[PDB]
RNA sequence: GGUUCGUUCCAUGGAAUUAACGUAAACCCUUGCUUUAUUUGUAAAUAUUAUAAAGCAGUUCACCUUUAUAUAGGAAAUGAU
């Protein structure tokens, strides 16, 4: 079954219009090689070409408007995660539900990063009301936070643990590999950020009753 | 039992909050999440569902506000006719 | 699909792959990199400034050949002209908006 | 020629099948 | 009493009708487009960068919602532009 032009597109199911062999009529249809199907995938917008988490985490590495450097660092992080052995999940630190098995993370470094950030990200934030808990003390009350605020707090914890670690080697991969190693320690449950996540969750459970405190509902109603 | 009194002359007859200031529909969901952590623990698996519901809150858009209630306009029309007068 | 920028190739000119993809994003979004040859001539600005300038240039030139692609270039973000510009320096300010240290006492 | 011979490489499907074929332990 | 970025606009008051200033408008730079001009700027050119005179342009249209039926508002990378 030797293929030839007169039967290539017919037997291969490829569109001759897409290849320009038999273009359309521009004077009638307006196009020459077919119209892209709408709506377009989000990744085709030049301002949203990168993943939401990757693009968000990259600009957190940026300093002094050096986005090109932070973009190469994120490329080194995803390259390190792609060459590291599959992680060993810890039952004590259950990752976000619905995540893929550990065997799939290495070849999918973007999900490796996403699963890590979305797993240690807290679910609540502690806001304080000035002078409503007693003798000048504040009334701390938990509140939920959107995704961008959850990922931002998580990845900033990771960078805080990274900057405090000592130097290991030389070259252009120092900071990149040092961050990637912390991303792996998070998925394996042996990282230090898990303590900061549980520490803020305790404050939420220890103050879940302040949502209806008498002070928060008697500001100026005791004339 | 007596009947409602006839209000005395007021400067203005109106309700403070015309539209019901409904509460954030997810502050109740968070309380459920905080309730599981107190009974089942933080890193437990039972609370794995409520957490997904909490994450579903902020990913959804905020419902738009309702049009203003015209109650105060009609209260101001019938003030003098419904009360003992209007204070100056 | 040959692209030249000021005589130099696309890789010999932009030393940042992010800028290369943005310069020919219109052709990429519509999947027509291999259908046209572009000969760009840019001037002024910087690396990213010129890259985004070529994005709009090729998009307009592309619509001259296939006018039925504007709905697609819309959702790709290659038809809009970004008017953002550096704000001038203002007297009494260290920069466009940065103010000097204010001493209360 | 490749589509007929089934030689057209697609990195997306290559990784998917490898992960679903239990070959990644 | 509503509404608006706004003493903005609408309605209304057993007292109001108007003026000035601020506000607003307009102006300068900037954005898209039209016409004019082509050296000392422009690779070429059937004129497209730049240069600079004048003019036009938006919350305009579409969609959705809309009180007292009087004055409107919302949606924001997947309506147009
Ligand atoms: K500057
Ligand atoms: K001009
Ligand atoms: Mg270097
Ligand atoms: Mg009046
Ligand atoms: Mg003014
Ligand atoms: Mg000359």
């Amino acid at each position: 079954v030797e293929v030839t032009p007169e039967n290539a597109a017919a037997l291969s199911q490829l569109s001759e219009i897409a290849y320009g062999v038999k273009a359309a009529d521009v004077a009638i249809e307006g196009h020459k090689y077919g119209l892209p199907t709408l709506p377009l995938p989000s990744e085709l917008h030049h301002k949203y070409r990168y993943s939401e988490v990757v693009n968000h985490a990259t600009k957190l590495l940026m300093k002094d408007g050096k986005l090109s450097k932070a973009q190469r660092d994120m490329a080194m992080i995803l390259n390190y995660l792609r060459s590291s052995p599959p992680p060993k999940l810890n039952p004590s630190r259950p990752l976000i539900p619905g995540h893929p098995p550990a065997s799939h993370l290495p070849l999918n470094p973007v999900e490796y990063l996403t699963v890590a950030i979305d797993s240690v990200a807290p679910l609540i934030k502690m806001r304080g009301y000035k002078g409503l808990a007693g003798g000048g003390r504040s009334l701390e009350v938990p509140q939920p936070i959107p995704a961008r605020q959850r990922r931002s707090t998580a990845f900033k914890w990771i960078l805080d643990v990274v900057n405090k670690k000592p130097s290991k080697g030389s070259g252009r991969t120092m900071f990149a590999h040092r961050v990637a190693e912390e991303i792996v320690a998070v998925v394996e449950g042996r990282s230090s950020v898990w303590d900061k996540r549980m520490l803020i969750h305790k404050l939420g459970t220890a103050n879940r009753a302040n949502l209806n405190s008498p002070a928060l509902q008697l500001k100026g109603k005791r004339f | 039992p007596n009947k409602p009194i006839r209000l005395p002359p007021l400067k203005q007859l109106r309700v403070r909050q015309a539209n019901k200031a409904e509460e954030n529909p997810c502050i109740a969901v968070m309380s459920s999440v905080l309730a599981c952590w107190a009974s089942a623990g933080y890193n437990s698996a039972g609370c794995a569902t409520v957490e997904n519901a909490l994450r579903a809150c902020m990913d959804a858009p905020k419902p738009a506000p309702k049009p203003n209630n015209t109650i105060n306009y009609h209260l101001s029309r019938f003030q003098e006719r419904l009360t003992q007068g209007k204070s100056k | 699909g040959e692209v030249l920028v000021n005589g130099k190739t696309l890789a010999e000119y932009f030393g940042r792959v992010h800028d290369r993809e943005s310069a020919v994003w219109a052709l990429r979004a519509t999947n027509r990199i291999d259908k046209y040859n572009v000969w760009v001539k840019v001037e002024g600005g910087g690396t990213t400034g010129q890259a985004e300038a070529i994005t709009l240039a090729i998009a307009k030139a592309l619509l001259a050949h296939e006018p039925a692609l504007k709905p697609a270039l819309r959702r790709a973000g290659c038809v809009t002209r970004d008017p953002r510009k550096v704000e001038r320096k203002k007297h009494g300010h260290v920069k466009a908006r940065k103010m000097p240290t204010w001493v209360k006492r | 020629e490749k589509v007929v011979q089934g030689a057209l490489v697609d990195g997306a499907d290559v990784v998917k099948q490898y992960l679903e074929s239990g070959a990644a332990e």
